[PDB]
RNA sequence: CGCCCGGGGCCGAGGGUCCGCGGCCUCCUCCCC
RNA sequence: GCCGCGCCGCCGAGGCGGGAGGGCCCGCGGGAGCCGCCAGGGGUCCGCGGCGAUGUCGGUGUCCCACCCGACCCG
RNA sequence: ACGAGUAGGAGGGCCGCCGCGGUGGGCGCGGAAGCCCCGGGCGAGGGCCCGGGUGGAGCCGCCGCGGGUGCAGAUCUUGG
């Protein structure tokens, strides 16, 4: 099989070895130095087909092509970031939404960067659903849910918009009951976490955001 | 002699239109409609028409021959090809690069064809 | 007339954005090529100093 | 077929001339790269050396004056004499912030002595140079300011002076070598910026708390500011 | 309450010149300069009330409008900061309340 | 129908230049003329006063003459003018003539949506 | 830039390679499955 | 003051030749080769949400008005 | 790379006006010129195009050509 790199990032673009340290480590003295068309047969004997004929309309007017550039990956490539506040278990604070102000449990990123936030939905009504890092405050308070497991299929077209009312079905309901019956034992170990999660955040007078500790 | 008709008729022609800040020219022969050295279509030896059909169907491929050229009235060749949309495309390609008949023009005869043809 | 001509210069070059080789660190090992060499050195003495 | 074939190894061997050649060039100067890189730690461990000397047999070493200035101008073009307007365009500093480096003889120092209200210079070290001419450095090809991309620019108009890279402008600029001249007016005058942190009072001269003058060691913190 | 309470002080101006792209807030509890870094980057709002009535995003129309805005940098050293906003704010509105939000969150 | 390509169009400058004193006279005209008095402020554009159309106010030459739609207007007076809009359709829009009657618009609007011409004024007179 | 990491603001003008690396071109071992 | 020798001091200003080993290094030994990566000749997403004909959407620069700032009448 | 400007000089104008030779198989009672417009626009500007209304018979683009060719001033002239 293909064998990993054998040059630790050392830094950003900096390999640790150098070019004859790597060449004793990969051992490089061992080393020594169409059919664009288908034919087919008819009932006067056989027709050679092309694929891809010419275009039947030619515009008016065509666009250059543009130049080449890099580093201009698609979004599915990005690479994903994550605050140091937010570690699986942190209790976090939505600020958008119409669940805005209220407070959820931070379960796992997903791949598009979004983070898997549930209520739970047996306190404060929040089931399983996707929640920017950007518009939410991270918490100090950490709850153990290192025991919980989280199903596979939970990824971003399982919460993605199927696109004329709206209604949750049934596996949404199970997926919701398959991890709150983990959360709630591990929550009532905390003490006054029930109604934490039931309460909603809001600024009172004199209370600063510059200055609170979350 | 095409560059010294160019100099006379290069902004004196009964053809060319300016007017807000562009320059058009209604002669027969002109494949962009455009008062240009190279689309101008009575200036070369080799001129490339592609007019609309005299019915409501069809477009005609116009030809400078090569020896009529001060003889007006037999100095164009018109082809008339009623086809299908790709087959008359193919056509129009066909008798530009393979003469070798303005093959500068080939592309813009297309695009021309294309436009008559909708 | 062509044998007496160069050859024609159809490339056509554009204004570069200069990146600065101070905080770019490709563009700095094209104009110093010893500069990723030096860098390395200095990582690497860090973390023997420490 | 076969003079296709011949035809092709002869484009082939034309590209493999060049990226050996690219490999040669590039293998010289990263072998005078690091012959600075301990030329400069190796000029600066001399004067340690020689400073401990005197100072243990109770001597004084005094070290040789500064061959190099980099010289700010810093006052606009209202209102200037024509002698020290003359002066601040021989030193190509025909705008306020802007500098470039003057190598010190006594034909040099008296004209930055009559232009001591407009300038504010002093003695660069090796960071002050590199990075000047890394961020700030400009080429004058033909009177036109050209980026500094690559070294093939300075080795097409430096090459016969036996400058090839950045770092052997850098390295004629730092230690004055015998194409300075050369080395120097192919740089384009650094257009600097205005000082982050503000001066102390541009009217006056540095030694009465003001920034016009000689600021021996100090014009680095104004490069720094600057640049 | 969601966002922080902000006064539109003024724009960014001189003595005898005024940049009206740039306002300048003042947060309520922010008093020194060293405590403006938390709001760098902050969204703001001038919600104000017209006349005719708008569309709302995710609700019904009234006449609730709104001129978003973000919190730039800092301005002096008693916590005021700089904001600019996607059209300039009108001059009716300096004294007046601006909603400074908790997003894009840092923390 | 859409041009080749709508980009975003910057204008320097959206306001007219009116005259200086172009309101406190009705003989003043609002067309631009450049002041050339001896003690004049707009002239010495001191500060507060009307503003003087110089060159750096030019809108950029990608854009520059597109109308809001993307295209760039063309007058037309009969077919043959707007057939040669036949080509480059999609960067230029055709504009019919003020002096031509309602008759021979009906002609001109029928014949440019054949040739996917776009037409400012398409329903003018009817 | 002396070495590394982070944050805020502003914007992407143009539109027909150079410079760094890594895997394989050599056989295996361990971790992860 | 020069010149010669000797002693001594000089992070390692240092250079040469060799010797006991220990171990840190090399643009030495890796390129007309295929694949990818990218701090690499100026931006992209092969990411996404809300709103929908009788009251809303965009423009309405040049119709009125309001406020902050600037602003004295031209020749 | 550069960009101030009176007096002044020079160039460019697909700025505008009147008339002429050309030219557009131009435009027009299915409504020209003029005039009005909280109509849509374009150009940095001179200006221009389009829409509506009014009007009732001529008018315009392009290449050249000829000027009695562009007004806020002159205690300007005439009229209101
Ligand atoms: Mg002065
Ligand atoms: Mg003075
Ligand atoms: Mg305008
Ligand atoms: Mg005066
Ligand atoms: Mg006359
Ligand atoms: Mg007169
Ligand atoms: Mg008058």
């Amino acid at each position: 099989k293909h064998h990993c790199s054998r040059n630790p990032v050392l830094a950003r673009g900096i390999g640790k070895y150098s070019r004859s340290a790597m060449y004793a480590r990969k051992a490089l003295y061992k080393r020594k130095f169409p059919k664009v068309t288908v034919t087919k047969t008819v009932g006067g004997g056989t027709r050679v087909v092309k694929l891809r004929k010419m275009p039947r309309y030619y515009p008016t007017e065509d666009v250059p092509r543009k130049l080449l550039s890099h580093g201009k990956k698609p979004f599915s490539q990005h690479k994903r970031k994550l605050r140091s506040s937010i570690t699986p278990g942190t209790v976090l604070i939505l600020l958008n939404g119409r669940h805005r102000g209220k407070r959820v449990v931070f379960l796992k990123q997903l791949p598009t960067g979004l983070l898997l936030v549930t209520g739970p939905l047996a306190i404060n009504r929040i089931p399983l659903r996707r929640a920017h890092q950007k518009f939410v405050i991270a918490t100090s308070t950490k709850v153990d849910i290192s025991t919980v497991k989280i199903p596979k299929h939970l990824t971003d077209s399982y919460f993605k918009k199927k696109k004329e009312k709206y209604s949750v079905t049934q596996q949404r309901k199970a997926d919701q009951k398959f991890v709150d019956s983990q959360l709630l034992p591990l929550i009532k170990k905390e003490p006054q976490l029930r109604g934490y999660l039931r309460s909603a955040f809001f600024l009172s007078n004199g209370m600063y955001p510059h200055k609170l500790v979350f | 002699s095409a560059h010294l008709q160019w100099m006379v008729i290069r902004n004196c022609s009964s053809f060319i239109v300016k007017r807000n800040h562009q320059v058009f020219s209604t002669e027969p022969n002109n494949l962009k409609a455009r008062n240009s050295f190279r689309y101008n279509g009575l200036i070369h030896k080799k001129t490339v028409g592609v007019q609309p059909a005299a019915d409501g169907k069809g477009v005609i491929v116009v030809l400078k021959k090569r020896a009529g050229q001060r003889k007006p009235a037999t100095s164009y060749e018109k082809i008339s090809i009623n086809k299908n949309s790709r087959s008359t495309l193919s056509s129009v390609r066909h008798i530009i690069r393979k003469n070798n008949y303005r093959k500068d023009l080939r592309m813009a005869a297309l695009r021309r064809a294309s436009a008559i043809l909708k | 007339i062509q044998r007496a001509l160069r050859a024609p210069n159809k490339k056509v070059k554009r204004r570069e954005l200069k990146k600065n080789p101070l905080k770019n660190l490709r563009i700095m090992m094209r104009l110093n090529p010893y500069a990723k060499t030096a860098r390395r050195h200095a990582i690497l003495q860090q973390l023997e100093n420490i | 077929r076969k003079q296709f074939a011949a035809a092709k190894l002869k484009r082939v061997k034309k590209i493999l001339a060049a990226k050996k050649l690219r490999k040669t060039k590039r293998k010289v100067i990263f072998k005078r790269a690091e012959s600075y890189y301990k030329e400069y730690r190796q000029i600066y461990r001399k004067e340690v050396r020689l400073a401990r000397i005197a100072r243990k047999a109770g001597n004084f070493y005094v070290p040789a004056e500064p061959k190099l200035a980099f010289v700010i101008r810093i006052r606009g073009i209202n209102g200037v004499s024509p002698k020290v307007r003359k002066v601040l365009q021989l030193l190509r500093l025909r705008q306020i912030f802007n500098g470039t480096f003057v190598k010190l003889n006594k034909a040099s120092i008296n004209m930055l002595r009559l232009a001591e209200p407009y300038i504010a210079w002093g003695y660069p070290n090796l960071k002050s140079v590199r990075q000047l001419i890394y961020k700030r450095g400009y080429l004058k090809i033909k009177n036109q300011r050209i980026p500094m991309t690559d070294n093939s620019l300075i080795e097409k108009y430096l090459g016969k002076k036996g400058l090839m890279c950045v770092e052997d402008l850098i390295h004629e600029i730092y230690t004055v070598g015998k194409n300075f001249k050369a080395a120097n007016n192919f740089l384009w005058p650094f257009k600097l910026s205005s000082p982050r942190g503000g001066m102390n009072k541009k009217t006056t001269h540095f030694v009465e708390g003001g920034d016009a003058g000689n600021r021996e060691d100090q014009i680095n913190r104004m490069i720094r500011r600057m640049n | 309450r969601l966002w922080c309470k902000a006064t539109f002080a003024g724009y960014k101006r001189g003595l005898r010149n005024q940049r009206e792209h740039t306002a300048l807030l003042k947060i309520e509890g922010v008093y020194a300069r060293d405590e403006t870094e938390f709001y760098f980057g902050k969204r703001c709002a001038y919600v104000y009330k017209a006349k005719n009535n708008t569309v709302t995003p995710g609700g019904k129309p009234n006449r609730t409008r709104v001129i978003w805005g973000k919190v730039t940098r800092a301005h002096g050293n008693s916590g005021m900061v700089r904001a600019k906003f996607r059209s300039n704010l009108p001059a009716k509105a300096i004294g007046h309340r601006i909603r400074v939000m908790l997003y894009p969150s840092r923390i | 129908l859409r041009p080749l390509t709508k980009p975003k169009i910057v204008k320097k400058r959206t306001k007219k230049f009116i005259r200086h004193q172009s309101d406190r006279y009705v003989k003043i005209s609002r067309n631009w003329r450049k002041p050339r008095g001896i003690d004049n402020r707009a002239r010495r554009r001191f500060k507060g006063q009307i503003l003087m159309p110089n060159i750096g106010y030019g809108s950029n030459k990608k854009t520059k003459h597109m109308l809001p739609t993307g295209f760039k207007k063309f007058l037309v007076h009969n077919i043959k003018e707007l057939e040669v809009l036949m080509m480059s359709n999609k960067s230029f829009c055709a504009e019919i003539a003020h002096n031509v009657s309602s008759k021979n618009r009906k002609t001109i609007v029928e014949r440019a949506a054949q040739l996917a011409i776009k037409v400012t004024n398409p329903n003018a007179r009817l």
